[PDB]
């Protein structure tokens, strides 16, 4: 019993009485897993025993005690852990693992990169933000070893412990495995009485946009617990929040005689992925109250699809059709998987192609930075391996693995490729089945596999001329295989044709676009730029919160809310027209920009249920139809 | 000079130049540490201020316990803790960084049929990550020996640093300096007043070029750039102004080319397809050591905020081709391979050159 | 040390030509660039190491030349050569 | 000591124990009890593994509740702690082991005679040592008192083989299934199926389910459990056991009478009185829909021991129930943390998703169901337009495939000469016409079905490789996508995409059914003997009647002869046939079934088991079926000679194309289970190959 | 940059340009280079220095050294008929140099 | 660390030492304070050893406590 340690947790009583949202946090995790153990009883899933702390909150409470969970982790974590432990153990008494500990805010000095690392950092809590390249095999740890002594008849136990999982060193005492009891009789182990934590070892690289550009990256350990494993896949963008260890004797004992130094990893408390541009972390946003009852208001009205469309890129004169295309392959439709295993496409894909200096790409960074899972990619600089798989060998097991590209990376999100037309026959013959079967076979030397690549791709093309021609033959114009035509839901031609007004209304809205000041800049100041790191949980300026045209942040939020919550069901009105439709386009004598081919119908179920999707209906309608109808019409004519 | 070190010079302080190939990870070094008996419970302290030496120990744990000779206590409470009996208190010990360098002499004067040779180098504390490999540098330092376990009686020579000189700085975004001092911000307004600043600017443009005076005008504008602009659906805005010259050989667009590299401070200047052994646009290979994925260089990436400067503009290869044309319009790079996706910055101005075909410029 | 061979010269046809490690001490450091043509005079010795070779099966011994002199088989002008 | 300190747990294995045994004897499902005839077979060497049923227990239970009496949750226990109760369900089984009522002979198993020379031996040393025990009669002195004192002395005296070296017989635990669950309102996570992801350290030693494909299987090795080594100084037998990768033999006699002495005698280990396992190690991966969004797949090690070897394929999708088991930590040293440890799953049972057509027999469940398709008539068109009925339309199309899957007749010439049974369909058509989900509906149909893409699946992804097996430490050829789907159906997509070498490869499987390949690596030739199904599109991409049907076809003459069936499949607009096409679809998109509620489409394993029972057949020809047959070849090679130079021509009329013919009436034969092939299949066969290509290109 | 397959060390060789710095190079076979060896040369002529971004080293080395070379015209022989450029593989810019 | 637990006592010598200290300048028993003139005998070499009683400690609390 150490009189320093029980002050310490004394404090922590106070801190945790004091902020009511902790003591509501842990009796909340408390009533969900005892009523999923009554629902097991009576007829799932368990919540862990951690709370998130924020630091300035404990900042405000007691600067002392916020410096030592700093500075000090060692002193300081483990009686905040005990205090948590009693706390819940009061309060659970009516209703055995003890809790643990998360932390987050704004850490100061202590937030950090793998190369900013250092060693004044050592027994320090840190927050590195970087990217994951390498995750270790989840393996499981013995805690206690249950035996079955058979000639007694009766069960023993052992404990092991080692250094990585007390903040505070300890003197190691090795026990070895028992096999015989004290009296000599012989022990069986009894597996399943016997526990197991999980354990992963993580390797965290500073991110290749924070990193220099010719030096090697810098990278650090990172050991994850048992209910901090399997947070990450590789190639994730995370901020992790530990403790920098230094561990064992660097070669100062008399066996070990080196230069490795003391090896240094962190001791992770918690995990946060983070959303980057063009990675394979989605961006979600935490909805409010107020923010469903926003979108639910607009949800009502009946110029929705005409607000949320012109909303996008109101930097960008003109294109409103595809505005509108790009709001329904955002929404994207329904993905049918029939009782044989069968598929149906749900999301939409949208070609297009015309005359240079048209905002393609400009529209294409737009989708990159306004969608949740949106991957940028180019025409050359992407190959067949790039765009699916590659197969690599990892150094531990010495069996093939695989890397997955750009497709399945954005599996259930976006694809934007620009430099469409400039791409190689084998990656286009790669695309042909992402497209349709939404999956990528990979047949190499002794693999055999099937990875989803559910994606919804933009393409960005360029004529062969390098500018349309109207009396040329479309074909000749785009000069793109057939079968890539009929994958793509919507192809736009952008010509760019030159009036006198148009013009004048395009040289006036980009000259009035040049002259926007963001708030809180001085007139002569240059805008600074900040890389946006969002955390991912579970022409008019002064659009503020849905006046006549929505912001990006909101507009995103009711995409997602769309997306989760909505799932529209195919109607007899909706189906007439959408027949009706699709004969006339069959039959029909006018020459079209794209092919008519069973594909198209498909088209008009996707579109028409994508636009259900931005009215919140659980219904499809003729009015969806008859639109989804006639925005194909303007893509084709 | 690297190859003249001697016998002589082991356990001296040398002053001797080369150019850094490798920099190695930081490893921690202990210098309080805060040690405790097994059994004993006895504690202790060692303090560490020397960390000269390589692949040795020269200070460690005591191999028994230091409690019996001191004999501190009254009662002294036969009792043996063991061989190496102390455990290292990590939570109340101290570290510092070291680094491993490696110095090769500089490829320019090396003997035709002979591998460059080298020397590995230690730095500690404040020597730490002052230098990155390929800079040219002096170093003051200690000819030390050790021993790798070729000669019965044979040590591998090393340098403990004692002072880096970098000969000249290279630039980049990262060691790029934005504070300013009052005289130059002054002096600098003085400028700024002036009427015929732009004439000034544009003579003081490549002087020993005769004529061109809309080409010096427009590198004078290219060196600016422009205002850019964030706008609130997130549509970003360049302000970097991208120019092209196509003309005539022997027009000293060239060496427009070479002085736009001098007098930016950020600056890279390529041939089409790129330099000898540094290629154009972002080149993402994997790790030497480790494997894993990171950015090479490229023209286009390591002159982020800078003029890249593209001679023979018209001799490129394709994955290039459309790599500039997305890093001058968006002013990034999209990378896409199967281990790694990123968008990374190139928010550079391009300044180019090119000859037309059939030799001279045709007016028909 | 300095990796000998014969010259291809003065080899037989069908010969390959042999090599030694040559051992230059203090003063005798860096004297013979590669590629050039020398002549050694030294102690003729064999190298010891531990538990000779396993793979011959034989107890054979490496032998090397502890040089005791180097001789050979330069753009410095004086004061003459100048006024030549 | 407090070294070791003691817990009290709510398992008891003494009435488990007891519960286990009287299981054993009064399990009567509804002659005499199940596991009792059993062990009457495992005695009489009928049988070599026994099963012990998790249902079974459950019904066990269930009566003993209806009964009144207290029994013990066995099932709950066993799926707890699953590696106990193996040992104890042994000794069980040992403690109970009915005579063999036959003798053995010279024709039994070695290891059969070794175990009852073990057994006389341990009565012998029985009988030999209560002799001279009795012969001593060290008190002149209660009988039974007496002969119970004896029998304890002397069973305490004596060495005796083990009951773990005299049995002939491996034990499974089969899970509970999930319906029979449902009834008696309990929960069986053992029967639940979890991906990869799901098991966690906090299932391990317990009997759990894991469905996933096969990807890798090891060669079955004997792996040793326990080495015998005999002693020439005392005549003893010494025996040690093996659980670990890697043991120390024995060099000094560690007998009861060498210890004594001092002189220890030599041992030398002995192969066939020691004890194998047959050892198999197995890779399962995730399946694709198990995989969460952005993720790869992960594997999982199964151990696979005793009979239960060779059960596992690669490219099966199946339930393996087992033993989830830590192992030795392997890995770098450094890296390690704590206790780590490996896992693997011991497998107790599989399951098949897909049933293999070789494994079906005639059992008399299968038969009724036989019997109901055969009664409900009409079998062809029925399970013809069953196949992807999703698809719209394209009946003599889905009549072709369901030949595909059913084949025609393979044959030997006493020469050795091999004519191919299976037959190789080609869809080719403009784009949009749904081929693409043909072949992936035929091709999960079919057991045995690998999809392919043209250029994801390279040369060296179609044949062969020579790679390093390291649990068997041996250099072993590991197939392509062609071996995977040896005797099953190859599924070729975009398949003029594909670059001239795998169509070399294909050229040299369609016909001979063989891969040759002599290269640095390897000097082979490997068995495929795929039926293949490919998907195409025309060399402009779309169908023009501008150009000959051989012009805007990119395909050899030779490589156009292997395919028995080419379906040239236009994409023509009208107005009528689009919008049954259309409400079609629009019902699939809405009801998420099928339009046509007057058929009921045959399930996919229903299918499978008709398929076999056909593909068991093997029809012949008799004369007038020849006659017919050579008269419409005859008149084929007339009416192509003809076409030549028109542009009407589809190629030449080949020997191939006969065999086609003949192939697809045996294939129609068997489906009708038929001895004989009659006219009415040549027939159809013919009108088949003629709206092949013929009829749609007319219209 | 190249590391040694035995020593396991990487040594940075700036190639014969770099080394013929304040010297001569002197290039036999001019016309048979590929495209590596022409973009080397083609930077050492134009700005006397070589510039090399591979495994973490990004640097300039000098290359101020006076080049002789020596080159075959195509076919064999020369044509009096044609000039310079349809003489030479070479293209104009190295020509000028 | 742990080997070393620490523990709280009801003494704390801060406090004491002051009452101490305070005690003896203020203790006037009824020329001027006692130990202060006893002090002055301590360093003018007159007196080599110094008598704390108790009792005059008992009575400084008690006029303290009034
Ligand atoms: N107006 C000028 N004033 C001074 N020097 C000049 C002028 N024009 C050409 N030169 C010189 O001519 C030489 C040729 O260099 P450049 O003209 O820069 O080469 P360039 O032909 O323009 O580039 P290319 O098209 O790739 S060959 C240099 O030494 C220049 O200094
Ligand atoms: N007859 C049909 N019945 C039902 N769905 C159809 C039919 N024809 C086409 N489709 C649908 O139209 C789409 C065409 O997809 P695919 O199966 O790729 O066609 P395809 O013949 O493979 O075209 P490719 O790959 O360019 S040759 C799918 O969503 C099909 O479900
Ligand atoms: N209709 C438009 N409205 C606003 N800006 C435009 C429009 N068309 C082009 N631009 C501007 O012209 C620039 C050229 O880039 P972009 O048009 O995206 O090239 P491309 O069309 O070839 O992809 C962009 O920065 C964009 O802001
Ligand atoms: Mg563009
Ligand atoms: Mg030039
Ligand atoms: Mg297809
Ligand atoms: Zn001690
Ligand atoms: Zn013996």
């Amino acid at each position: 019993p150490d009189a320093v340690f029980g002050d310490r947790v004394r404090r922590f009583q106070e801190f945790l009485d004091t902020f009511t949202s902790y003591r509501d946090s842990v009796r909340s995790i408390q009533v969900y897993n005892s009523n999923n153990a009554a629902n097991y009883n009576d007829d799932l899933n368990i919540l862990p025993h951690r709370i998130i702390i924020s630091l300035d909150d404990l900042r405000e409470f007691d600067r002392s005690f916020w410096s030592g969970i700093l500075v000090e982790p060692a002193y300081f974590i483990p009686p905040a852990e005990k205090a948590l432990t009693d706390l819940a153990d009061s309060m659970d008494d009516v209703p055995r693992h003890p809790w643990k500990l998360s932390f987050k805010g704004s850490f100061g000095a202590h937030a950090l990169s793998p190369r900013t690392l250092t060693a004044q950092h050592l027994n320090k809590l840190v927050s590195v933000e970087g990217i994951v390249t390498k995750t270790s095999l989840v393996r499981p740890k013995l805690i206690r070893s249950v035996h079955y002594a058979a000639k007694t008849g009766r069960f023993h136990y052992r404990d092991y412990t080692d250094a990585t999982t007390t903040l505070t060193t300890r003197i190691p005492t090795p026990a070895i495995y028992p096999t015989e009891d004290t009296e000599g009789n012989k022990l069986t182990t009894e597996y399943g009485y016997s526990t197991f934590i999980d354990h992963q070892r993580i390797t965290v690289q500073e991110m290749p946009e924070m990193a220099p550009a010719g030096q090697l990256p810098r990278s650090i350990d990172v050991i994850l617990d048992d209910d901090l494993v399997d947070k990450t896949k590789p190639g994730d963008r995370v901020n992790v929040v530990g403790v920098f260890k230094s561990l064992g004797a660097g070669g100062m004992n008399q066996s070990n005689s080196t230069l490795i130094g003391f090896k240094t990893l962190i001791l992770g408390n918690t995990v946060y992925p983070l959303h980057a541009r063009s990675t394979g972390v989605a961006a979600r946003q935490m909805l409010t109250d107020f923010d469903i009852r926003n979108i639910n208001k607009l949800s009502k009205k009946k110029d929705i699809f005409d607000i949320l469309s012109q909303s996008l890129a109101p930097s960008i004169y003109g294109h409103d059709h595809i505005k509108k295309a790009i709001l329904l392959m955002l929404m994207g439709g329904v993905e049918k998987n029939l009782e044989n295993g069968s598929h149906l496409r749900g999301d939409i894909n949208i070609l297009m192609v015309g005359d240079p200096s048209t905002a393609k790409s400009q529209l294409l960074r737009f989708v990159l930075n306004t969608a949740s899972l949106a991957i940028a990619t180019t025409g050359r600089g992407s190959s067949g391996v790039g765009l699916t798989a590659a197969v690599t060998t990892d150094r531990e097991t010495g069996e093939r693995r695989l890397e997955a590209g750009a497709m399945v990376l954005a599996d259930r999100g976006v694809v934007c490729i620009d430099e469409f037309d400039k791409m190689t026959d084998v990656d286009r013959v790669a695309i042909h089945e992402v497209m349709e079967q939404q999956t990528v076979t990979i047949a190499k030397a002794g693999i055999h596999t099937t990875l989803n690549a559910r994606c919804s791709v933009i393409a960005a093309a360029n004529p062969v001329f390098g500018q349309y021609d109207v009396n040329r033959d479309p074909h000749q114009n785009i000069a793109l295989p057939d079968s890539l035509l009929s994958r793509f839901d919507l192809l736009f031609v952008v010509t760019d044709d030159i009036n006198e007004i148009r013009d004048r209304s395009i040289s006036e809205h980009v000259l009035r676009t040049h002259r926007y000041l963001p708030p809180g800049y001085l007139e002569g100041e240059p805008v600074r730029e900040r890389l946006n790191l969002s955390l991912a949980v579970g022409g008019n300026y002064n659009g503020t919160e849905i006046p006549k045209l929505v912001t990006i942040p909101f507009l995103r939020k009711y995409v997602q809310y769309a997306k989760e919550r909505v799932i529209p069901q195919l109607t007899q009105e909706a189906i007439n027209v959408i027949v009706k439709n699709y004969t006339d386009l069959r039959n029909d004598d006018n020459t079209k920009k794209s092919p008519i081919t069973a594909r198209t119908l498909e088209t008009l179920i996707r579109l028409a249920t994508a636009h259900a999707k931005v009215r919140l209906s659980k219904t499809v309608n003729k009015v969806d139809a008859k639109v989804a109808a006639n925005l194909l019409r303007f893509a084709l004519l | 000079p690297l190859r003249d070190l001697d016998s002589e010079h082991v356990s001296k302080i040398v002053r001797l130049s080369g150019i850094i190939i490798s920099t190695s990870v930081l490893s921690s070094r202990a210098t309080y540490l805060s040690i405790m008996c097994r059994n004993c419970r006895h504690t202790t302290s060692i303090t560490i201020n020397n960390f000269n030496s390589i692949t040795g120990n020269t200070v460690s744990l005591p191999r028994s316990c230091l409690s019996t000779i001191e004999s501190e206590s009254s009662m002294a409470n036969k009792k043996n803790c063991g061989p190496d009996p102390y455990i290292i208190i990590h939570e109340s010990s101290k570290f510092i960084d070291q680094q491993f360098l490696k110095l090769q002499e500089i490829p320019e004067l090396v003997p035709v049929g002979e591998m460059p040779r080298n020397l590995t180098m230690t730095c500690d504390r404040y020597l730490t990550n002052k230098v990155i490999p390929g800079t040219r540098v002096t170093i003051v330092g200690i000819y030390s020996i050790y021993n790798s376990k070729s000669g019965v009686a044979i040590r591998t020579p090393y340098i403990k640093i004692l002072g880096i000189q970098s000969d000249v700085e290279t630039s980049s975004i990262w060691n790029s300096v934005t504070m300013f001092t009052e005289e130059e911000e002054e002096e600098f307004l003085q400028l700024s007043r002036n009427p015929k600043l732009y004439e000034i600017l544009t003579n003081s443009i490549a002087p020993s070029i005769f004529g061109n005076e809309d080409i010096k005008k427009a590198i004078v504008c290219l060196l600016m750039g422009g205002s850019k602009k964030i706008l609130p659906d997130g549509m970003r805005l360049r302000g970097d102004i991208n120019v092209l010259l196509l003309g005539d050989p022997g027009t000293a667009k060239s060496q427009l080319l070479k002085f736009v590299e001098k007098v930016s401070p950020i600056a890279v200047y390529t041939s089409g397809k790129g330099s000898s052994a540094a290629g154009l646009t972002a080149s993402v290979q994997r790790d030497p050591m480790t494997r894993e994925f990171y950015l090479e260089g490229g023209a286009m990436v390591l002159a982020d905020g800078g003029v890249v400067c593209i001679d023979e503009f018209d001799k490129m290869r394709d994955e290039d081709r459309v790599a500039i044309h997305e890093a001058m319009e968006q002013q990034t790079i999209s990378i896409a391979k199967a281990g790694i996706t990123t968008v990374l910055n190139s928010r550079t101005s391009v300044l180019a050159a090119a000859n037309p075909i059939y030799g001279r410029y045709d007016d028909l | 040390r300095v990796t000998l061979q014969e010259a291809p010269g003065t080899v037989p046809p069908g010969r390959l030509p042999r090599h030694r490690e040559v051992i230059l001490l203090a003063d005798l450091v860096d004297v013979s660039k590669p590629g050039e043509e020398v002549e050694v005079t030294g102690i003729y010795k064999n190298n010891y190491d531990g538990n000779l070779n396993a793979k011959n099966g034989f107890p054979v011994f490496a032998t090397i030349i502890e040089a005791n002199s180097i001789k050979r088989r330069v753009f410095s002008w004086t004061e003459e050569e100048e006024r030549e | 000591s407090a070294a070791l300190p003691s817990i009290q747990l709510p398992v008891d294995y003494n009435n488990l124990f007891n519960e286990i045994t009287d299981f054993l004897v009064t399990f009567k499902q509804d002659k005499g009890p199940k596991y009792m005839a059993m062990l009457q077979k495992v005695a009489n060497r009928e049988l070599n593994s026994v099963i012990i049923d998790l249902d079974d227990i459950l019904q066990y239970q269930n009566e003993k509740f209806l009964q009144g009496t207290q029994a013990d949750d066995l099932v709950s226990a066993i799926q707890q702690n699953a590696n106990h109760f193996t040992e104890l369900f042994c000794r069980a089984i040992d403690n109970n082991m009915p005579l063999p009522t036959k003798e053995i002979d010279y024709k039994d198993d070695v290891l059969d005679v070794i175990l009852n020379q073990r057994r006389l031996r341990n009565e012998r040393m029985l009988s030999d040592r209560t002799n001279e025990i009795r012969s001593e009669n060290l008190m002149d002195t209660p009988p039974s008192s007496m002969n119970d004192a004896l029998r304890e002395v002397v069973e305490d005296e004596t060495e005796l083989f083990p009951p773990n070296l005299t049995r002939r017989y491996f034990l499974y635990f089969k899970p509970l299934s999930q319906n029979c669950a449902r009834r008696y309102r309990k929960k069986a996570i053992s029967s639940k199926p979890l991906s990869v992801r799901q098991i966690k350290g906090d299932f391990l030693g317990q009997l759990i389910t894991v469905r996933g494909i096969i990807t890798r299987v090891s060669d079955v090795k004997p792996a040793v459990e326990v080495i015998a080594y005999t002693c020439d100084q005392c005549g003893y037998e010494v025996f040690q056991e093996v659980n670990s990768r890697t043991f120390t033999p024995l060099s000094e006699c560690t007998s009861e009478e060498c210890s004594q002495n001092q002189t220890k005698g030599q041992l030398f280990m002995s192969t066939r009185a020691s004890k194998f396992s047959a050892f198999q190690e197995c890779k399962i991966q995730e399946l694709s829909q198990q995989v969460p969004v952005g993720h790869i797949p992960r594997s999982l090690n199964i151990h696979v021991n005793g009979t239960l070897v060779r059960s596992l394929s690669p490219g099966d999708i199946v339930d393996v129930t087992g033993i989830f088991l830590p192992a030795p930590y392997t890995g770098f040293k450094a890296l390690k943390a704590g206790l780590l440890t490996e896992t693997y799953l011991e497998a107790q049972f599989v399951r098949q998703h897909k049933k293999k057509f070789a494994s079906f027999s005639l059992t008399s469940d299968v038969e009724e169901r036989v019997m109901e398709l055969i009664t409900s008539g009409d079998v062809y068109n029925r399970l013809a337009k069953s196949i992807a009925p999703e698809i719209y339309g394209n009946l003599d199309v889905k009549k072709a495939l369901l030949l595909l899957l059913v084949g025609g007749v393979d044959k030997r010439v006493g020469d050795g000469m091999k004519i191919r049974g299976d037959i190789n369909v080609c869809l080719m058509g403009d784009p949009g016409v749904a081929k693409s989900q043909l072949l992936k509906a035929i091709c999960k149909i079919s057991p045995r079905g690998v999809y392919t893409t043209g250029k994801g699946s390279s040369g060296v992804g179609l044949t062969a490789a020579v790679m390093k097996d390291p649990v068997t430490d041996e250099m072993i050829l590991e197939g392509g996508a062609l071996v995977l789907a040896d005797n099953g159906i190859c599924c070729i997509d975009e398949f003029d995409k594909m670059d001239e070498s795998d169509r070399t490869a294909i050229h040299e499987v369609m016909e001979q059914q063989t891969i040759s390949i002599s290269k640095a690596g390897i000097n082979t030739t490997l068995n495929a003997r795929t039926s293949i199904l490919a998907a195409a599109n025309p060399l402009y991409g779309r169908y023009n009647p501008r150009l000959s049907p051989l012009d805007n076809i990119n395909l050899p003459a030779a490589l156009l002869s292997r395919f028995d069936i080419l379906f040239l499949m236009l994409d023509i607009p009208s107005r009528d046939d689009d919008e049954k096409l259309a409400e079609h679809v629009t019902y699939v998109h809405m009801h998420n079934k099928q339009p046509d509620l007057d058929f009921t489409p045959v399930e996919p394993s229903k299918m499978r088991e008709y398929i076999a029972y056909a593909k068991t057949k093997r029809p012949v020809m008799s004369e007038a079926v020849n006659d017919y047959v050579v008269q419409a070849y005859i008149r084929l090679r007339q009416d192509s000679k003809r076409e030549m130079d028109s542009k009407f021509s589809f190629g030449q009329a080949t020997p191939r194309t006969l065999l086609g013919i003949i192939r697809l009436s045996q294939a129609l034969a068997k489906l009708r289970l038929a001895d004989m092939v009659d006219i009415d299949d040549v027939e159809e066969a013919l009108r088949l190959v003629r709206v092949s290509k013929e009829s749609l290109y007319q219209e | 940059v190249r590391k040694d397959p035995i020593t396991k060390e990487w040594t940075l060789e700036g190639g014969a340009l770099v080394l013929a710095d304040k010297g001569v190079c002197l290039i036999d076979e001019f016309d048979k280079m590929n495209d590596q060896d022409r973009t080397s040369i083609h930077e050492a002529m134009e700005q006397q220095s070589i510039s090399i971004s591979k495994a973490g080293i990004v640097t300039t080395l000098q290359a101020r050294c006076s080049i002789i070379a020596a080159a075959n015209p195509n076919g064999g022989r020369y044509n009096s008929t044609l000039p310079l450029a349809q003489n030479v593989s070479l293209t104009e810019p190295i020509l000028s140099r």
